[PDB]
């Protein structure tokens, strides 16, 4: 009477009436607790059996649908508030809620009624997008789809693109994901048509489901060099040095092995630097603070941009490289077997200690060339450009760590350790 | 652990090297925490890079309201301090090969910084707000011509941004000096 | 409408022509990254013989002009390798393929 | 397995399926069971083995296997009947005792009907079957019918259950032949 | 035309609609990360010598991560045994992939197992800090992917004994019970008709596959070598009974691998010497005195429905020869 | 000794713990009547047990190819390509030579009962608004059809199954689509020619028939009327066939049977 048009509202709307009613009929159709009795829980089933099928004689499983057909006509509690009165408006949602559980409740176990009402899934699954009673229609399609088979064979190829799309829409839910099993198979028996349609209409794009992939290990090498260029003391921001490989192997066992190398920036005026968490796919190019280099492509923010160079080839064995650092007008410069490579990073941030790293997975002998007490130079470095051996502060050993963190293959007598400081030292007195 | 702490943990697996559970532990009925195990514990850690979360409903200091004309998801707090936040949606706008460009348009017209350059990339929106005590700036999902979210701001908006950012994992207050870089 | 990046080089002096079969190592990948097929997870090299179209046209061009010993990267075009239907269930419509054929061996 | 046979029995089903492990498990226990001093050794020694499966829900059992069938002749009744027919062999006071305990104190019909439908279905003798049998061994040399010329279905299954009837009221048990009635 | 018009399945709806995947994410701290149990040993050279400064790596290193699509990150697989929705949704994934080609599908199985890997399902199968509800969702769908139809099959055939009159049929009628012995289960000759097992090879780019009617191909030598050690080890394991079985609790251990063994027996594998070790494995007088729980027994007892399935067969086998 | 060691476990099992999971008890108390009985095994498994030669054994394997794929699709709802591959599985079947020179070993893997209930899948959903895959009930009622006619026994196997598809053979007919496989037809081949079988054929399906032909005679064809026809007052094709099942029935090998 109120929603045909605008009457005068005196009309009966016993909200409070139906609402203790519904609750009291989803406690009258509740099944039986597991912590009973054998014999108890089966008399209590057949009393649910009964209980159900004479409420399917009266068909009052239509009565509630047309019920929630009419309620479903608005769109909102605020919607319906200001059309009906404040209580039913804030009791709308609750309404829905227990209907659609009485509903469900109604058919869970009965493969009668789910094969007497098959013909309302057209009609379900097409309101399923209603955003405040998805669970609902979606707990009542599944306990209607595992019971009846003659509610898959009116399956069609539109209820799977909306559930796929309700997924899509809604998120990681995992009770699609059983709707889906259930809509596969039902009694023993599969469905050829449903299981094609759900494989080529739900994962063809890989954007859903959760993928997956089987990656190789990777870790840094860098040396006790750090590189902090600002106002005052500065060190000629010229540097440079060679790398060599002994052994390579294209593919050790399933993908082609990291092999890169480059200069990594820091954070702020720490070690650390930020980037890959850390034990991952990632080296050095993989972020926004190392630029590396592996024969074909710079990288840089996990994003490769392969470059011009006579000859293109990865770093096979016995190949020489050269890698030149300046700071504050040029930038990373890389030299293929004494060359130069056509293209470098100009253009970056200046903030932070760099210092040269190499990232490899696995199958790799790998040697750094540094000048004087650490090796030789295969090529002449470009003038200006000063080396690691001579970088080193004067009275201090040099070594070379992982990148950040104790990457040791050791048992638990490993030293574990928290925050650090900034070197503690990273102009006269007036 | 603290500043320049290094230490180490024994859950067992060496009674050889356990030194003083002998003394104390092993008569009173103690044993070590996973002595009946066959490999080494995960041993979890404090992670550091601040990675995204979704907004949980038990958080202080931090509510976020969804209504909906047009639809809008508000914002609201509770609080004495304040600080920088780096709020970021759900999923991001994916560039194909062709398209590359972005434009941010003020209350008047496109009046910003040349940031057109994307051959492939997942580009997730994102604002980072200051806290005041009543800070009301939201996002709003319009239509002018194409793709357009506002980030209306309210009173005392000098040093909130908002943009499009990648996979970003950077806690800190700054401005400028953003990781960049230029191939050639 | 392929396109080819040579990796490591395959002498340049043997190449795959009609009448002939070829042995080839791929490792197929998507437009995006996520990788689709690989014959090395499988532990086999992929033997195909040339010319009587039981690969792809982008597959199949792209090794006729290939050499023994040679890596190389295959850029294919949706027309080309899976047309606007692609593979179904696997391959989406309207993608692009990214190879990447090691050449083994040349009967 | 008395329980798993009992709890069989009394889940709800619209038939008594065919439940090979029943019938065979059925069988064994029947088979179980069964110049004074000889005589009442003999005797004592079969109480004995009745005892060794009645006061573990065997009575119970077979009572719910055939309220279970609803008066449905079969390979299921008619390896109950057998069942309980070596649980009643003599005049087991006891054992009539607990099923005349258990069906007061859990007020089912489903067993006196189900006995009702079954003995309305026994076995008849038929002329037309015999005769036309009869014309078709002349006719040719036809192989005997297994289940007694098909002219008398299941004569043994019927001498079991109206022995079981008979073994349920043997002795003088008044209570139990009022219960009957 | 909108943004949520853009990211999503449909584009061509011009309503800025916000569904409830679109939820404001805060740069927080609230993190934990794992660290692995495994490390690449890196080993340096430590001479300093004057041809430069070395570095090795040479033993090989392997893990597999989800990828967050939405987010675009990667995560460790065993990282998922903290999150709890995570967990649950790619357990429950698995479980669609099994659904999907549960029954004798084909195609659809060779699409899946692209779909996942050819060899991160050896990798799950063989790890030992797998979630559990991971480890039975890798074996199942191992399983249901390549030997679930062969496997089904050669049980279609198992109650029927169709023997041909070959001279090697006519020898084995001594079938060994004299002079004190009795032989072992699935031991000796068969020369019974069973359905033969061919795989084709699952490639993507050969257009115009001819049928792909059987499966998709699977290496069994590898697979039947990798079940036979880790029975061994997870025995090994069970007998101390330790606080940390694989997977979590034991059921979790034992269910799976024993599901696979035994598919794996069915499928017409494990020639006579490795049916020898793998009786040994049990018999000795093992795994059945141990304290096993109910699925477990629940398994081995069709491991002992086999186990005397062949017997029958074999009796049935020597009876034809004798009876020629 | 496995019976021995299986003896033994079972009942120690139980013996230690009360077990739930019906099943597991189920499961280990069918393995001990096993290991008991043992020759309860032999002779279950003996009459399905077959022998045929030492050079026709890809042959026999062909066959054994066929029929796992015909249960296989039995096992998968029906379909499309489901119906395809059944009728070539068949076809497979009757082009088969072994089919011929061992019938005992069609009993025995037992075709006829795996083609029923193939059959029995499509003849359900309904009784008189749908008879779809007509093409499949046509295959399975010819297969039905030839192995019994190539037989002395099939007949009797059939005849077995003859009373529950009597019910059901109201379909396929009114229509000159199939003249030959028909589940009436195949009740007729069934009892074709046998008068043990005619004999057997007792009375509680003849005056089914005579009510199906009732109906006939009094009802017309709504199939007719749909196609075009005049409507008469009565149906001639369904009761002209109901009319010479009841012939096949009556007389045999030339005498007619009196009780009939």
């Amino acid at each position: 009477a109120l929603s045909k048009k605008v009457k005068l509202p005196t009309i009966d709307l016993p909200i409070e009436s139906v609402s203790l009613s519904l609750q009291d009929l989803i406690g009258y159709f509740h099944p039986p607790d597991e912590h009973l009795e054998h014999e108890d829980k089966q008399n209590r089933l057949r009393a649910l059996k009964n209980r159900q099928n004479l409420f399917q004689e009266e068909g009052m499983i239509n009565l509630v649908l047309e019920c929630i057909d009419r309620l479903h006509v608005y769109s909102s509690a605020a919607h319906f508030a200001d059309v009906a009165g404040r209580e039913a408006g804030e009791s709308w949602k609750s309404i829905l809620n227990s209907l659609y559980e009485l509903l469900a409740a109604l058919i869970r176990g009965n493969r009668k009624n789910c094969a007497q009402f098959s013909g309302s899934l057209d009609w379900l699954i097409s309101r399923l997008e209603r955003l405040e009673a998805s669970s609902g229609i979606l707990e009542v399609l599944h306990c209607v789809l595992v019971e009846s088979p003659e509610a898959l064979n009116i399956i069609k190829e539109g209820h799977i693109k909306s559930i796929i799309s309700l997924l899509d829409k809604h998120g990681r839910n995992h009770k699609v994901l059983d709707v889906l099993c259930s809509l596969c198979v039902c009694h023993g028996v599969a469905v050829r048509s449903n299981q094609h349609l759900i494989c080529d209409n739900l994962l063809p794009g890989r954007d859903l489901l959760l993928q997956t992939r089987l990656v190789n290990h990777v870790s840094s090498m860098r040396p006790n060099i750090f590189l902090g260029v600002s106002e005052g003391s500065a060190q000629y921001k010229k540097w440079y040095y060679e790398l060599m490989v002994d052994h390579t192997e294209p593919f050790v066992t399933a993908e082609a092995t990291h092999l890169r190398v480059g200069w990594a920036s820091t954070e702020g005026y720490s070690p650390y630097p930020g980037g890959g968490e850390e034990w991952g796919g990632n080296g050095v190019g993989d972020d926004l603070f190392s630029y590396g280099f592996d024969g074909l492509h710079l990288w840089s923010g996990c994003i490769a941009r392969t470059v011009s160079s006579p000859n293109q080839h990865l770093l096979r064995t016995d190949d020489v490289i050269s890698c030149c650092l300046d700071l504050s007008a040029p930038s990373i410069s890389f030299r293929i077997n004494g060359q130069p490579v056509q293209g470098m990073f100009e253009n970056f941030n200046i903030d932070g200690l760099f210092f040269p790293v190499v990232s490899f997975s696995a199958g790799i002998k790998v040697r750094f060339l540094l000048g004087g007490r650490h090796g030789e130079f295969k090529f002449l470095p470009p003038p200006g450009y000063a080396a690691c051996y001579e970088a080193v502060l004067p009275k201090e050993k040099l070594k070379v760590e992982h990148s950040r963190e104790y990457k040791q293959e050791r048992t638990y007598t490993r030293d574990l350790l928290g925050p650090t400081v900034s070197l503690t030292q990273a102009v006269p007195v007036d | 652990l603290g500043v320049a702490q290094v230490g180490r943990m024994n859950f067992g697996k060496d009674v050889s090297t356990l030194k003083y559970f002998t003394i104390c532990g092993l008569q009173e009925g103690y044993e070590p925490f996973a002595v009946n195990t066959n490999r080494d514990i995960t041993m979890w850690l404090s992670k550091r890079l601040p990675q995204f979360l979704q907004v949980p409903s038990n958080h202080e200091h931090i509510e976020v309201t969804r209504i909906d004309k047009v639809t809008q998801k508000s914002f609201g707090s509770q609080n004495n301090n304040t600080d920088i936040m780096f709020y970021r949606l759900s999923m991001p706008i994916e560039c194909a090969x062709x398209x590359x460009x972005x434009x941010x348009x003020x209350x008047x017209x496109x009046x910003x910084x040349x940031x057109x350059x994307x051959x492939x990339x997942x580009x997730x929106d994102s604002d980072f707000e200051v806290l005041m005590k009543t800070a009301h700036g939201h996002l709003v999902p319009d239509r002018i011509d194409k793709d357009k979210e506002t980030p209306k701001p309210e009173f005392n908006n000098h040093k909130d941004y908002a943009q499009e950012k990648p996979s970003r994992l950077k806690q800190x207050x700054x401005x400028x000096x953003x990781x960049x870089x230029x191939x050639x | 409408g392929v396109e080819i990046e040579t990796i490591s080089p395959g002498d340049g002096r043997t190449f795959p022509k009609k009448g002939q079969t070829c042995v080839v190592h791929y490792t197929g990948m998507l437009q995006n990254g996520k990788k689709f097929d690989s014959s090395r997870d499988r532990n086999k090299p992929f033997k195909f013989r040339i010319g009587k179209q039981e690969v792809i046209k982008g597959f199949e061009e792209g090794a006729a002009q290939m050499s023994l010993g040679q890596r190389a990267k295959l850029t294919c075009t949706p027309d080309v390798a899976y047309g606007a239907t692609g593979h179904p269930g696997v391959i989406p419509p309207n993608a692009t393929l990214i190879f990447d054929v090691e050449l083994l061996n040349l009967e | 397995l008395i329980l798993l046979f009992s709890r069989t029995a009394l889940t709800e089903k619209c038939k008594l399926e065919e439940d090979f492990l029943y019938m065979a498990y059925a069988d064994i226990m029947a088979k179980s069971c069964h110049s004074f001093e000889e005589k009442e050794m003999e005797k004592q020694k079969l109480l004995y083995q009745q005892a060794r499966l009645h006061d573990r829900g065997a009575a119970e059992m077979v009572l719910q296997t055939i309220s279970a069938s609803k008066g449905e002749t079969g390979p299921m009744v008619a390896a109950t009947l057998k069942l309980g027919i070596a649980i009643l062999n003599g005049g087991n006071s006891t054992v009539q005792q607990k099923m005349l305990d258990y069906l007061k104190e859990k007020k089912d019909v489903g067993f006196f009907q189900s006995l009702a439908g079954l003995m309305q279905s026994c076995s008849v003798l038929d002329l037309n079957a015999f005769e036309r049998q009869n014309k078709a061994e002349g006719l040719g040399m036809v192989t005997e019918e297994g289940s007694g010329e098909k002219v008398l279905q299941d004569d043994e299954f019927t001498c079991d259950l109206f022995r079981f009837l008979q073994l349920l009221c043997e002795g003088h048990n008044s209570d139990f032949q009022n219960y009957l009635r | 035309p909108l943004s949520a018009g853009l990211f999503k399945s449909e584009h061509k709806n011009p309503v800025p609609q916000c569904p409830p995947r679109l939820h404001v994410q805060f740069l927080s701290h609230v993190l934990w990360s794992r660290m692995p149990n495994q490390f690449l040993k890196v080993d340096v050279s430590r001479i300093s010598e004057r041809q430069g400064w070395l570095v090795q790596c040479l033993d090989p290193l392997q893990f597999m991560s989800l990828h967050i699509p939405e987010e675009n990150r990667s995560v460790d697989i065993l990282e998922l045994t903290e999150q709890e929705e995570l967990l649950q949704f790619h357990y429950h994934t698995l479980r669609l992939y099994s659904a999907v080609c549960a029954l004798g599908n084909h195609r659809v199985a060779h699409a899946l197992c692209s779909h996942v890997d050819e060899p991160q399902l050896l990798y799950a199968i063989e790890n030992k800090y797998m979630p559990g509800l991971l480890r039975a969702g890798y074996y199942d769908l191992l399983i249901d992917i390549h030997l679930s139809s062969y496997a089904t099959a050669r049980l279609m055939m198992n109650n029927e004994f169709i023997v041909p009159m070959t001279e090697e049929t006519k020898s084995i009628t001594l079938f060994p019970d004299e002079n004190k012995k009795h032989g072992l289960p699935g031991i000796g000759l068969s020369t019974s008709l069973r359905p033969r097992m061919r795989f084709s090879s699952p490639s993507f780019v050969s257009i115009s596959n001819d049928c792909y009617q059987y499966s998709p191909e699977f290496p069994l030598d590898i697979l039947k070598a990798k079940t036979i050690q880790m029975l061994t080890e997870a025995v090994k394991e069970g007998s101390l009974h330790a606080r940390d079985p694989v997977g979590g609790t034991t059921e979790f251990l034992f269910v799976p691998l024993i599901k696979l063994f035994y598919t794996l027996l069915i499928m017409g594998i494990f020639h006579n010497e490795d049916l020898k070790h793998i009786l040994q494995l049990i018999e000795p007088s093992g795994l059945l005195q141990m304290k096993l729980p109910e699925p477990v027994k629940l398994q081995m007892c069709l491991l002992l429905q086999y186990l005397c399935d062949c017997q029958v067969r074999h009796r049935i086998e020597a009876i034809v020869a004798f009876s020629d | 000794s496995l019976q021995q060691l299986i003896s033994e476990t079972m009942v120690r099992w139980a013996q230690e713990s009360v077990i739930e999971d019906p099943e597991l008890v189920r499961a280990m108390f069918v393995l001990l009547h096993r290991q008991y009985d043992g020759i309860g095994g032999l002779v279950r498994a003996l009459p399905k047990t077959y022998t045929i030669n030492g050079v026709s054994v890809e042959d026999t394997i062909n066959l054994l190819a066929s029929l796992g794929q015909i249960r296989s699709l039995l096992s998968v709802r029906m379909g499309k390509e489901e119906e395809k591959l059944m009728i070539r599985g068949l076809g497979d079947i009757m082009n088969n030579k072994v089919f011929y020179q061992h019938p005992n070993l069609m009993r025995a893997l037992g075709m006829h009962e795996t083609v029923m209930e193939v059959m029995v899948n499509v003849l359900g959903g309904g009784e008189s608004k749908e008879i779809t895959f007509p093409k499949m009930v046509a295959n399975c009622c010819r297969f039905l059809c030839y192995f019994c006619r190539i037989s002395r026994q099939n007949q009797k196997a059939m005849f077995d199954h003859l009373s529950y598809l009597l019910e059901n053979s109201s379909v396929g007919l009114a229509s000159p689509a199939m003249r030959g496989s028909t589940p009436l037809d195949v009740a007729a081949a069934s009892v074709m020619d046998n008068n043990e079988l005619a004999l057997a054929l007792r009375e509680p399906d003849l005056e089914k028939v005579v009510r199906y032909l009732a109906g006939c005679g009094l009802q017309s064809c709504q199939m007719l009327v749909s196609k075009g026809y005049p409507d008469i007052g009565w149906n001639p094709v369904e009761g002209e066939r109901y009319l010479d099942f009841l012939r096949f029935a009556v007389f045999c090998n030339g005498e007619s049977v009196e009780e009939n």
